[PDB]
């Protein structure tokens, strides 16, 4: 199978005959040496490059994507990111000019993260270089680079590749998959590829039967439906994120704290919600919100409530031949609020994920739905509290009661991320948070200016 | 050139991805690829080893154990024994026991993973009460030294605070990996490989092989990082390189992949302090009495000089007429603790930073206040000794804090941090002043030796060379403009050369922030050299004395003539004056007994006070950084833009260690924390909100290199700053002793806060 895409602005056409190498190996084994190593996991951000295609550019990890993912697109790398004739991108000058680096090591990857960023006139720098880890400079030097060189008019050359198009399964339409996974329900699905991706680097495994859906443009949309908004499977947590900052300001104030910019640029929700993970910040915040999700078979398509695909730790209401074909959230909250603990804010996992939901008819509590992750090993509604809660007043001491309830609701995990009391401490300190959020209080650390 | 904010020598080669470090050199297409397989007990003997399923994984071509070795089997950087390959039993989880040489990285890692080992497992020390309990320690014995009678003191004591607590350990997380490559050339070998320490390589790699030094080559261009993680611990891979270089006849390279790394290597050596500290009624001190139990893991390493300098430290920046410390390093089965950017010196220096803090609390008086109550005296009767009794005669620390404190605003915030805190009750400000005094030079006293070899070409061009290794402090740049400055030349006439052992010999690794300070003495002396040797040359020619010829700007004068820099070294090229020079430099003044704790190992303090002010969730324990305010002594700074680089990235990763930054093992002693996603450095929007970062600036008392002063590490104790304020936020929720414990992860911090309330 061959593939073919631009390659800091030339056309290159490579012959796939390993389907899983990373867009990382590949660059290195072909001298494209400015591309570093630095963790092979999705965290660090030194193998960062930026792609680009109808869509417009953005940075993701080199190391996470695979080959098959790029045909058709346009790939700049750190020694692509400076001009034809030898002249140094705005982003570049700055960097030296305000000692944006010192070991150098880390400096590639920002370079090509803040070029993107250049590229498409993006400021908030912040989220854009979270993915980015520098141990040596304080990122300081590297804020200053980044106004520095905002100034500046936008590279054309970099532009210039928009130009370009205009074994392994590679779908184009959801049917073309259907049919086939129902033909292969033993093999991989590949979407963004950030889970699947660790197997092979850190568990070395051989993933033999293999199809890619990042190339599948009728599974990746967002469209409106009478019942409110169907996202297709395919969507990124980019883009999930992109439509909520509108009709869901909550799980797009959630998103935001998902992985870095350069994996929500690649991972998707089916993907998150397909993983099945106690630790995922997708099916928490979405069953607080009540969202259906939609499963195929083919033809086949069942369509439970998000919470019921989750039947235990590793194991989730899935036939083979069937794939997440998409989710459908209401038109509305906003009695959704969201709530990620972390050891860090930026690019971490929730010890706890809390995700609350409730309506009032005027001061009894109506509704509801509080939505837990990682308290078990799978995803799930704090049942007993949820009744415990119901009838009653909205206000402090209301909840200051319920609260012991969860403690049957769940039995936390101690690990590395938290001990098991702070776990369990931390859910019912967010339901305390809950009202008081809810009730004017100030909150949230996050919010508070220097 | 000295003295001008010139940028980093490689700083575009950085921002073109065209500086190439270890993993990215061409060659052979011959090369073979290592990986070690691994010890999953942490307390074992190795009953059964089969090795077959190795062998026989695709791509393999060599398979190595202890048993295959040609000579030594030691990576110690210490006079104790440490396998590089585990010899019939295993101390740790992460041991190596077998390499492979394979065809691939990637066949390498997976073959390392097919050994059949059976082992009989042991009883294991994991704790370090464990280990008191057992006697599991190095030395034979704590380490004890006292200066007076604490007891004494302590017993008449107005104001008492006895206390203890954790501070955690810490992995350096080096951007670029851990990495070697070996060269075998007729008779001997050639090392390439990402190290602090390429003498120690050499050493090391010869007695691997059974050669003399003169056979074994270590060139070393620069790592992308190494924070100390770098001084020791490439042995492991540089031995197994040219081990199996020697064996295969071919080329060999290993860089751990990260996983790996955070199991194989060491990391910063996690204490427990127990204080007892004690004031008058005035609130001058009159003793401190320290306990130190520290975590060396399963080898020496490096751990009796850190916890040496833990010690040293342990006066933080105060005058203590009566103090003592007994130092246990205590023996763990968990990876050998090495050195890290402070080097047991933040770890002294916190233990009592936290006494402090409490007596002040305790007393309830600013603590801000206390702490200038204490600090030793300003230049100017018989000065103030330490508790080793070295003279502090360079102390700034009084009126650095005064300028740093009207220059932040400091007594106006308190204020406005107090009222904010009142109208609160879910969030909360603190805010803390921390101060810093940081002893330069190896305290193994020989180590204190640097030189230089710099050679003057027909066309004018210079290339230097030095000792020095460059991890990203910038050091390179000082070393050409120190040169540029005594040759009278502009910097980019001076172009600098790979380190390398063949070209500058018997060089200590870069470390204790020492490197700038004695590198740049053996540059300027070579230097100086070369221009004595033009010099005396012009003078004879033009008439008259060496000393009134001029070397300046890159034109020399002498008797009204003047002629480019050039055009005098093809003229004394043409009379056949040699254009090349050694350097050589050993610090003055240094004399002291470990075992006695007197005398003076250091040449001059590194003084600076920082700033911090924070936010804490009251109910989950979040947190962030504000603002940060710095006051830094630098001496006469080299290079006042590097400098002030070296303290923003050093102050990052102090307050990291102090925050998100957690090492976890299991009960079996496995590390739970061993890749990216599981421990968390400073990420981008961790930078202190507002970051002013401010240089002392004023000339070095002591004859340093333009009377500048070491910046490498001092800057990172900066960090104590965002621990204290933290524990301030919590003080503030309550009337009880938080009692923070280090890390102050969120967990750590609501469980301070919850102390503070006073509920379970
Ligand atoms: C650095 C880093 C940070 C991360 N941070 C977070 C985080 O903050 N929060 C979080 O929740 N996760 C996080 N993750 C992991 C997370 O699960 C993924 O990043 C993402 O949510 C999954 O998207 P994907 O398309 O890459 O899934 P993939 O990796 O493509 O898929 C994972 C599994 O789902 C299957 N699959 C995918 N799509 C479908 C489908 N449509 N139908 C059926 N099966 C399917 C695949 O075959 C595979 O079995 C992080 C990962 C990395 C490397
Ligand atoms: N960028 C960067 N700066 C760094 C380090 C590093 O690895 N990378 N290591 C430090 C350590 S551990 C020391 S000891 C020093 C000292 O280097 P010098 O002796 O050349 O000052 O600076 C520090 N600054
Ligand atoms: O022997 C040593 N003494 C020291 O003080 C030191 N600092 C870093 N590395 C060191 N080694
Ligand atoms: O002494 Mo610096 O190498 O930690
Ligand atoms: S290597 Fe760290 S992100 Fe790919
Ligand atoms: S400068 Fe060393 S990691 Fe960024
Ligand atoms: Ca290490």
């Amino acid at each position: 199978m061959e593939i073919a895409f631009l390659l800091n602005g030339e056309t290159r056409r490579v012959r796939i005959e390993d389907p899983t190498q990373s867009l990382l190996e590949w660059l290195r084994a072909e001298g494209l040496t400015g591309t570093k190593e630095g963790c092979n996991e999705g965290d660090c951000g030194a193998c960062t490059v930026m792609i680009r295609d109808a869509a417009g550019s953005r940075a993701v990890n080199a190391c996470l994507m695979m080959l098959p993912q790029i045909a058709g697109k346009a790939l700049r790398t750190i020694e692509g990111i400076a001009a034809p004739d030898g002249r140094l991108h705005p982003v570049q000058q700055a960097m030296i000019d305000h000692h944006g680096s010192q070991c150098g090591f880390c400096t590639p990857g920002f370079i090509v993260s803040m070029a993107a960023a250049h590229d498409r006139d993006r400021k908030d720098y912040d989220d854009l270089l979270a993915g980015n880890l520098c141990r040596c400079t304080g990122y300081a030097p590297i804020l200053r680079a980044a106004e520095a060189a905002a100034g500046e008019p936008p590279a054309d050359w970099l532009q210039a590749d928009a130009a370009f198009t205009l074994p392994a399964f590679l779908p184009e339409t959801s049917d073309a998959l259907a049919d086939w996974y129902l033909a292969h329900p033993e093999a991989t699905l590949i979407a963004g590829g950030t889970d699947v991706s660790l197997w092979v680097t850190k568990a070395l495994r051989d993933l033999p039967e293999v199809a890619f859906l990042s190339h599948c443009k009728d599974l990746a949309q967002i469209r409106e439906t009478p019942d409110g908004y169907g996202i297709g499977a395919g969507v990124t947590i980019a883009a999930l994120r992109a439509f909520a900052e509108g009709p869901h300001p909550a799980l797009a104030g959630l998103l935001r704290r998902f992985a870095s910019e350069q994996v929500r640029q690649v991972a998707t929700i089916g993907g998150n919600i397909a993983n099945g993970s106690p630790i995922g910040d997708g099916p928490p915040a979405l069953i607080a919100m009540g969202a259906s999700l939609t499963l195929r078979r083919g033809q086949e398509r069942r369509r439970m409530p998000l919470e019921d695909f989750f039947l235990e730790y590793r194991k989730q209401d899935r036939r083979p031949g069937e794939f997440v074909e998409s989710v459908t959230l209401p038109k509305s909250a906003p009695g959704l609020r969201c709530y990620k603990l972390s050891k860090r804010f930026d690019q971490d996992i929730s010890a706890v994920c809390g995700c609350l939901n409730l309506t009032l008819k005027g001061s009894k509590i109506e509704t509801a739905r509080i939505a837990f992750g990682g308290m078990a090993g799978v995803p799930k509604r704090a049942a007993a509290f949820e009744a415990a809660l119901i009838g009653q007043d909205f206000r402090e001491d209301t909840i200051a009661a319920a609260l012991p309830l969860l403690a049957q609701d769940f039995t936390p995990l101690s690990d590395m991320r938290a001990s098991a009391a702070y776990r369990m401490n931390a859910a019912q300190a967010m339901a305390l948070r809950y009202v008081r959020e809810l009730s004017g209080e100030a909150v949230a650390v996050l919010e508070v200016m220097p | 050139s000295v003295g001008k904010p010139l940028p980093h020598d490689s700083a575009r080669a950085h921002v073109t991805g065209q500086a190439r470090y270890l993993d990215d050199l061409p060659c052979p297409a011959n090369t073979l690829h290592l990986a070690f397989g691994l010890s999953t007990e942490a307390s074992a003997a190795i009953t059964g080893l089969d090795l077959e399923p190795v062998r026989e994984s695709p791509g393999v071509i060599a398979v190595f154990t202890a048993a295959d070795l040609p000579h030594d089997n030691d990576a110690s950087p210490a006079p104790s024994p440490e396998p590089v390959l585990a010899t019939g039993e295993v101390h740790f989880v992460g041991q190596p026991i077998f390499l492979v040489a394979a065809t691939s990285h990637r066949a390498a890692r997976i073959a390392a993973r097919k050994a059949r080992i059976t082992y009989a497992p042991r009883p294991a020390i994991l704790t370090l009460d464990q280990a008191l309990a057992a006697d599991s320690r190095f030395e034979g014995g704590p380490v004890i030294w006292a200066r007076g009678d604490v007891e004494t003191a302590l017993a008449g004591a107005a104001h008492l605070a006895e206390g203890c607590f954790e501070i955690g350990g810490q992995e350096h997380f080096y951007l670029e990996g851990q990495a070697a490559l070996a060269l075998p050339a007729e008779g001997g070998v050639v090392i390439h490989c990402s190290s602090q320490h390429p003498s120690e390589i050499q050493h090391k790699v010869a007695h691997a092989l059974g050669l003399a030094f003169h056979d074994v080559r270590v060139e070393m261009r620069r790592m992308g990082g190494g924070f100390g993680g770098k001084e020791s611990q490439g042995n492991h891979l540089a031995i197994a390189c040219a081990v199996a270089a020697r064996a295969t006849g071919r080329p060999c390279k290993m860089r751990y992949d990260r996983d790996d790394d955070m199991v194989i290597t060491g990391k910063r050596h996690d204490f427990r302090i127990r204080y007892r500290i004690g004031a008058d009624a005035s609130g001058k001190l009159l003793g401190a009495d320290f306990v130190h139990l520290a975590r060396c893991g399963w080898s020496a390493d490096l751990s009796l000089p850190v916890c040496d300098r833990a010690m040293l430290h342990a006066d933080g920046s105060y005058f203590v007429p009566a103090l003592r410390i007994e130092s246990h390093r205590l023996r763990t089965n968990t990876q050998s603790n090495t050195a890290f950017r402070g080097f047991g010196g933040p770890q002294g220096a916190l233990g009592m930073e936290r006494a402090i803090e409490h007596l002040a609390r305790g007393m309830g008086r600013d603590p801000a206040e206390l702490r200038a109550l204490n600090f030793y005296d300003p230049p100017e009767k018989k000065t103030q000794t330490t508790h080793y009794g070295q003279e502090v005669a360079d102390c700034v620390l009084g009126e650095l804090v005064t300028r740093l404190q009207k220059s932040a605003n400091f007594t106006t915030r308190r204020a406005e941090i107090a009222a904010w805190n009142s109208t609160n009750r879910t969030l909360a400000r603190g805010i803390a002043l921390s101060p810093v005094k940081f002893g330069i030079s190896f305290t193994l006293t020989h180590l204190n030796q640097a030189g230089a070899l710099v050679q003057i070409y027909t066309d004018g061009s210079v290339a230097l060379n030095h000792g020095g290794t460059e991890m990203g402090q910038g050091l390179h740049a000082k070393m050409v403009q120190v040169a540029a400055a005594v040759l009278g030349i502009d910097p980019v006439q001076v172009r600098i050369t790979a380190t390398d052992t063949s070209k500058v010999p018997n060089t200590s690794a870069t470390a204790a922030s020492s490197g700038a300070d004695m590198n740049g003495m053996a540059v300027k002396d070579a230097c100086e050299t070369l221009r004595g040797r033009l010099a005396g040359f012009v003078a004879a020619r033009e008439g008259c004395a060496a000393r009134d010829v001029i070397f300046d700007a890159g034109q020399v004068q002498a008797s009204g003539k003047s002629w480019r820099f050039a055009e005098i070294v093809a003229a004394a090229y043409m009379a056949r004056i040699s254009l090349s020079a050694t350097g050589f430099y050993a610090t003055p003044k240094l004399s002291w007994d470990r075992l006695r704790g007197q005398g003076r190992p250091f040449l001059y303090f590194a003084y600076g006070a920082a700033i911090t002010e924070v936010v804490i969730d009251r109910l989950t324990g979040e947190n962030r950084i504000l603002r940060t305010d710095i006051l830094h002594d630098a001496g006469a700074s080299l290079n006042p833009a590097l400098d002030i680089g070296q303290i923003e990235g050093a102050y990052v990763q102090g307050a990291g260690w102090l925050t998100t930054e957690e090492l976890v093992w299991d009960h079996c002693g496995r590390l739970m924390t061993h890749a990216p996603s599981t421990y968390k450095i400073p990420a981008f929007s961790d930078r202190p909100r507002i970051f002013n970062v401010a240089l002392w600036d004023q000339p070095n008392r002591e004859e340093t290199i333009f009377r500048s002063k070491a910046v490498g590490e001092p800057p990172f104790l900066l960090g104590i700053s965002a621990f204290l304020a933290l524990h301030d936020a919590c003080a503030a929720c309550g009337p009880h002793w938080p009692d923070l414990q280090a890390p102050a992860t969120p967990e750590a911090v609501l469980a301070a806060v919850r102390r503070a309330e006073g509920r379970a």
